[PDB]
């Protein structure tokens, strides 16, 4: 490059922010996506879907684990998500070559954030047009975070986003209450995902990564068509 | 028209015109007249001044002992394509102790000028020279441009009005073999006078002369040393 | 080149008596090797269909007696030979097969006031067990309309 | 509709697109070809036709069948400045993945590294983002053939059968038909299938010197790119 | 319009103006045809002389970049000798690493990278040159390379670049390619530049022959010029 | 430390000794002296360890990404020339004395010796290490020029007999190659 590095985001005559705006108009019109935190284990369920036969289900993940007890969803487009993955993986290394220690979860969601927002102001880049769901079970109570390409953190109890995701969040207004099991989470939450589906909602059609206190886990799609057995 | 602001901007018919721009820049200048033979280099230009009481400004300029210039556009760009052009001859003299041949001295210019025709922010050298030099294999007359093309001439003229120098040139080219240095120099001075108005001429005050030669170092005569040169002259006829 | 052609045709309608039947079957892989190349001035399709039509007046002529099934073996044993050989086209659209199908229709219509129903219906059935899965394009299909209105 | 300069540069709409990365998608149109590719039980096929236009132009340094790796090649569409440039990174890059680590490369880490540079070139808004698409083939360890498709915009997935190129609305609909009635697929069931898809979507069924095919298998990992005469015997061959 | 400024943007149906728009800027320049015979490359170029406006011998667009490989550039002069300069400067460096002498598949390859790295960026231009490599040696034969300003660079028998192109080529291909000397090419060469370009618009042309191959012995130098001069003794005797 | 490399009128011979030592003690007994760059191109490495280690693996990467751009099997001189620009640009920084030794389809068979200044030259027989000073007037009456592949072999078994016997330094087993246009036939003799 030349030395242009001039911000082009700059505050509207009203006051206001365009371009984060239109990044969350990105976010709005994704895949949907779903989690639950229930008092032993957060459940991450996403909604992957295949334009034709002739795609492979065992090559692009959707649930992408972290250190070894915290995942890592999102809602909005691809090619970005992948970036502040591979971002996110290294800025927990040096926690752990400092602190000799796990990073806790809301550690990352600190950092992660200040990446993305310090991403916004500075010349010559567009915002991220993802949005995510960070969890995680350290020190015995179990977290679940959410960010934004703001670049502004959250915490969830039960959240939604993508498609038609004021449907599922007045859904599990009504299904989520003070506290369940891990099981009774994931039956809620192929529940609320089963909202905006499709017809065919087979092993292939979700995608479930939980995080037990024992640690994350991704579901294989063996136990997923087996759940989904008088589901919702 | 949006198209012609930048250099970098190409045309929806194909030329760029901040270098268009720039070959009328040359043409503001006044007239210098470059011409050659078996043994001599001769250039001539065409002083002009300010005001009555001001100097003329200087057109030839020295820059070794075997190579000198003219000038037709800017001054900055003069200047600063004279101080390179001073600094490449002393390096092959430090480095090989030789002096640099004419023709491989242009293609560094040709070179040098080529990178702010292309990259942004950057103007083009708004200026054309007629170098003079001389070497191992005779003498040379180089004209270049704003465009980087430079041209192996025999004899050219660039500035104002060049157009009728040129025209004298042409049916007194083939003269130009046989001639030493009084008849050499005596037909470039009546190239330049086809570029004046009817009402006056070269005065000792407004012409200099650079040659260089064989057994001779370039020199630049002015002022003193033309009129033993303008003698032997006519008046242009009605 | 076709003078070659002509020549072996003019070699074959002498000598269809003379000479015994199975030197036609030894001169059938020249002329399909004739048929398949195609030139510009040389050979040419026109000239290609009319040697195949001079075979088929002295396959017809041989098998004009109450031995039939020679033509009909030997013509599925050339268009076999011919498919194994090209590649999917045989080697053109109309005059190898639309004339030839118009010629034998032609010999069936004219034999069916003297021959008895056997060895035309036999001619019948096995050139409708070949424009069941052969030739069942147009270009043409009266040559098969008045097959089934003379089959009929 | 067009705010600030979003049909400009690469920067998001109000209706939440941006439209540099959509135009460079139908950049490869202006190419004017289609590649097929086909993964087998086990080998992986490439097919692509070439056009020549002109006799004085020979039919050597044409064939946009090019060699990653002992193991991988690919093929590459759209148009052809941008298409060399990939290929170097993509050289480029394997040879790393020995320097550094020690083994071969799986064909599969390969795409993540390219679709993460076409990420920074839709990214940052000062330069182009290369119209250009790419397939790759290769047999891997334990998982046997692979058939991947990297994207100017900067995503990857795995396939069975997937064309590229100019015609796949009609070649991918008509890959979908032979797949989801579940057939066999050997050696040349692959390799006949991969030239009808492309023979009867362009419609021309035509001699064989217009197509190449890189086929890679199981028994034979290396990247081999066939010789025009075994192409003509297995055009005869599924010709009855 | 509104789309053609930067060679960075795409247009909505996804060209590049820039690139578009340099291309027929070559198109506007005087012919330079290039062929190879059986043992060499020959090549030609139709320089024009306005009345006097140089010497005999100024402005040569056959440059001499290694010592068996040659340019027949035209269009803008001034990038000409920019291309000049880096491909001299690429074969150097290949000789310092290695040692042997570069092949010429490789020096297209290096040259049409550096052509197309000015096809990204809003910094810079596209450059407005198209040029010829001709090379020979004993244990590769001959070969024969053209270059666009896009950067899209491959082999050619015989092609031709300037206003006649399509116009030269015509006749070139009527000649045959193997069955040829060079020697007999030469004169081949100058019967097509005296056949096109009438001289309504320019009456007085140049003729600048090169030529490498076997009786050069790999060297590429000019033919010689004043020597033998059968050329256009050759060339005007096609009056009718 | 003892390498050998013999051409001939196919391919060549190459071979090591395989005795590493740390100053007076054997950190190992067998030691693959000989590193395959290319398929058809060895080099024998000599002087220090972590050095010669380094060089060859940037080597193999950089001929490597060059034959695969040029889509031709390389020369093995423009493998000797790689090993001369790293080692004398760092000749105050390496002690490597390496020999190259491998097939050419273009040139048959060729030996180069790149010693620790970091020169390159041709040689028909070329002998390199710690051990090799002691076996330089039997390499000189009793090469002959012409010898067949089988007399390679038993001329390189018996030179680097000698030397493992009277140096201290070499010893071990022997690692022979011989690489020709066919294959690369490798063998671990004694005696």
């Amino acid at each position: 490059e030349r030395g242009y590095s001039f911000s082009l985001t700059t505050f509207s005559p009203s006051g206001k922010l365009v371009q984060i705006e239109y990044a969350l108009a990105a976010v709005a019109g994704g895949a949907p996506s779903v989690g639950i935190k229930a008092a032993n284990g957060v459940v991450l369920a996403t909604e992957k879907k295949q334009k034709s036969i002739l795609y492979d289900e065992r090559s692009v993940h959707k649930v992408e684990p972290i250190t070894k007890h915290i995942g890592l969803v999102y809602s909005g487009m691809g090619p970005d998500y992948r970036v502040l993955v591979h971002r996110a993986r290294k800025l927990a290394q040096q926690y752990y070559l400092v602190y000799q220690e796990p990073i806790p979860t809301a550690q990352l969601v600190q950092r992660v954030a200040s990446v993305m927002q310090e991403y916004t102001q500075s010349g010559g880049v567009r915002p991220f047009g993802v949005s995510l769901l960070i969890c995680g079970w350290n020190e015995g109570r179990p977290y679940l975070f959410q960010s934004d390409p703001s670049g502004a953190y959250f915490a969830w109890k039960a959240t939604a986003m993508g498609k038609n995701y004021v449907n599922g969040k007045t859904f599990l207004e009504k299904r989520y209450n003070e506290d369940l099991e891990l099981e009774d989470a994931i039956h809620t939450a192929i529940l609320t995902l089963k909202e905006s589906f499709e017809g065919q909602m087979t092993e292939d059609n979700i995608e479930v990564g939980i995080c037990n206190e024992a640690g994350f886990r991704r579901l294989t799609p063996t136990e997923v068509k087996d759940y989904l057995a008088a589901i919702a | 028209n949006q198209y012609d602001n930048d250099v970098t901007v190409w045309s929806p018919q194909g030329r760029i015109h901040q270098i268009e721009y720039a070959m009328e820049a040359v043409k503001q200048g006044s007239a210098t007249v470059g011409l050659k033979s078996k043994t001599h280099a001769v250039l001539v230009a065409l002083k002009r001044a300010q005001s009555e009481l001001a100097a003329h400004q200087k057109k030839i300029l020295h820059v070794d002992n075997h190579i000198g210039i003219s000038i037709a556009g800017l001054t900055a760009d003069a200047r600063l394509l004279c101080n390179f052009m001073r600094q490449e001859c002393l390096d092959s003299r430090f480095v090989f102790d030789r002096p640099l041949p004419v023709s491989r001295l242009v293609s560094l210019i040709g070179s040098k000028t080529q990178i702010p025709t292309q990259r942004y922010g950057r103007r083009p050298y708004g200026v054309g020279l007629l170098i003079a030099g001389y070497d191992d294999m005779g003498p040379h007359i180089f004209q270049t441009c704003p465009s980087a093309n430079y041209f192996d001439c025999r004899a050219m003229s660039i500035g104002a009005r060049s157009q009728s120098a040129r025209t004298y040139l042409e049916r007194h080219m083939s003269e130009f073999m046989e001639c030493n240095l009084n008849e050499l120099v005596k037909h470039g001075l009546r190239a330049l006078r086809e570029t004046l108005p009817a009402e006056q001429d070269l005065t000792t005050k407004n012409v200099s002369i650079g040659i260089v030669g064989k057994d001779l170092e370039f020199t630049i005569y002015d002022d003193d040393d033309v009129s033993p040169f303008l003698e032997g002259l006519e008046e242009r006829p009605q | 080149m076709a003078d070659g052609g002509s020549e072996r045709a003019d070699g074959r309608i002498v000598k269809m008596e003379v000479d015994y039947s199975a030197t036609v079957d030894q001169r059938l892989p020249e002329c399909a090797k004739l048929a398949k190349e195609g030139r510009l001035q040389e050979v040419i399709e026109t000239l290609l269909s009319l040697e195949k039509q001079t075979r088929t007046a002295s396959d017809m002529v041989s098998t004009s007696r109450i031995l039939v099934a020679v033509v009909k073996m030997c013509y599925e044993a050339k268009e076999w030979d011919l498919l194994n050989e090209n590649i999917m086209l045989l080697s053109k659209r109309r005059s190898q097969l639309k004339q030839a199908v118009a010629k034998m229709v032609q010999q069936c219509c004219t034999y069916v006031e003297e021959i008895t129903d056997l060895p035309i219906k036999l001619r019948l059935i096995d050139t409708l067990r070949m424009v069941t899965e052969g030739k069942i394009y147009v270009e043409i299909e009266r040559a098969r309309l008045t097959k089934t209105l003379a089959t009929i | 509709s067009s705010a600030g300069f979003d049909r400009h540069i690469t920067i998001f709409s109000p209706e939440g697109r941006l439209y540099q990365v959509e135009y460079a998608f139908k950049a490869i149109n202006q190419g004017g070809l289609t590649s097929v590719a086909v993964r087998g039980k086990d080998c992986a096929v490439i097919v692509t036709q070439k056009k020549v236009p002109d006799k004085l132009l020979d039919s050597s340094t044409v064939t946009h069948l090019f060699k990653i790796t002992e193991n991988i090649g690919c093929v590459m569409t759209g148009m052809t400045a941008d298409s060399r440039s990939q290929v170097q990174r993509a050289r480029y890059e394997a040879a790393n993945w020995k320097y550094k680590y020690g083994y071969e490369i799986p064909v599969d880490m390969l795409c993540k590294r390219i679709a993460d540079i076409s990420q920074v070139y839709t990214q940052n808004a000062e330069m182009r983002p290369l119209g250009c698409c790419m397939i790759l083939i290769g047999i891997d360890e334990e998982q046997g053939p692979q058939v991947y498709k990297c994207d100017p915009a900067g995503y990857y997935c795995g396939f069975k059968a997937t064309a590229a190129g100019v015609k796949q609305t009609e070649s991918t609909s008509f890959l979908e038909k032979k797949v989801k009635k579940k057939f066999d697929w050997t050696f040349e069931q692959t390799v006949e299938t991969a030239i009808t898809c492309l023979s009867t979507v362009l419609s021309i069924d035509f001699k064989p010197s217009e197509i190449e095919v890189g086929v890679v298998t199981v028994e034979n990992p290396k990247f081999r790119i066939l010789t025009e005469a075994e192409i003509d015997a297995h055009l005869v061959a599924l010709a009855e | 319009t509104g789309y053609d400024l930067s060679a960075s943007t795409f247009s909505p149906d996804g060209r590049v103006f820039q690139v578009e728009y340099a291309m027929k800027a070559v198109e506007n320049s005087s012919t330079a045809i290039g062929i190879r015979c059986k043992d060499g490359v020959v090549f030609g170029v139709e320089k024009l002389v306005l009345s006097k406006l140089y010497e005999e011998g100024s402005n040569k667009r056959l440059f001499n970049v290694d010592r068996h490989v040659g340019m027949a550039v035209a269009g803008l002069l001034a990038d000409a000798r920019s291309l000049a300069d880096i491909a001299r400067e690429e074969a150097s460096n290949f000789r310092s690493n290695f040692g042997y002498n570069i092949p010429l598949k490789h020096l297209a390859d290096r040259v049409a990278m550096y052509v197309h790295a000015y096809t990204l960026y809003s910094a810079v231009r596209p450059f407005g040159c198209s040029f010829m490599l001709g090379s020979y040696s004993v244990n590769d034969g001959a070969q024969l390379y053209m270059i666009d300003p896009s950067g899209v660079s491959y082999g050619y028998w015989g092609c031709a670049i300037g206003k006649a192109r399509q116009a030269a080529k015509t006749e070139i291909e009527k000649l045959q390619m193997k069955e040829m000397t060079c020697r007999d090419i030469v004169k081949e060469v100058a019967k097509i530049i005296y056949i096109v370009h009438d001289e309504v618009k320019d009456k007085a042309f140049e003729l600048e022959l090169s030529w490498v191959g076997e009786l050069t012995n790999g060297r590429h130098e000019i033919v010689p010029k004043d020597i033998r001069e059968e050329a256009e003794k050759y060339a005007k005797e096609s009056l009718k | 430390t003892t390498i050998m490399a013999v051409q001939f009128d196919g391919g060549v011979v190459l071979g090591a000794d395989s005795r590493t030592t740390t100053g007076s003690y054997i950190a190992n007994r067998v030691t693959d002296k000989l590193t395959p760059i290319h398929d058809r191109i060895f080099c024998c490495r000599s002087g220090s360890a972590a050095d010669t280690q380094a060089v060859a693996d940037a080597v193999t990467y950089q001929l490597g990404f060059h034959s695969i751009e040029l889509n031709e099997p390389p020369l093995v001189h423009t493998a000797a020339s790689l090993f001369k620009e790293m080692c004398y640009r760092y000749r105050e920084d390496l002690m490597a004395g390496i020999i190259i030794a491998g097939w050419d389809p273009q040139e048959g068979g060729q030996v180069y010796s790149v010693p620790m200044g970091g020169m390159m030259v041709r040689q028909s027989f070329a002998i390199g290490g710690s051990g090799s000073s002691y076996i330089y007037g039997y390499v000189d009456a009793t090469y002959r020029e012409g010898m067949t592949k089988e007399e390679c072999l038993q001329f390189t078994a018996n030179a680097l007999a000698l030397a493992m016997e009277r140096d201290g330094s070499s010893g071990g087993v022997i690692r022979l190659a011989a690489i020709a246009e066919s294959g690369v036939e490798r063998q671990v003799l004694l005696g």
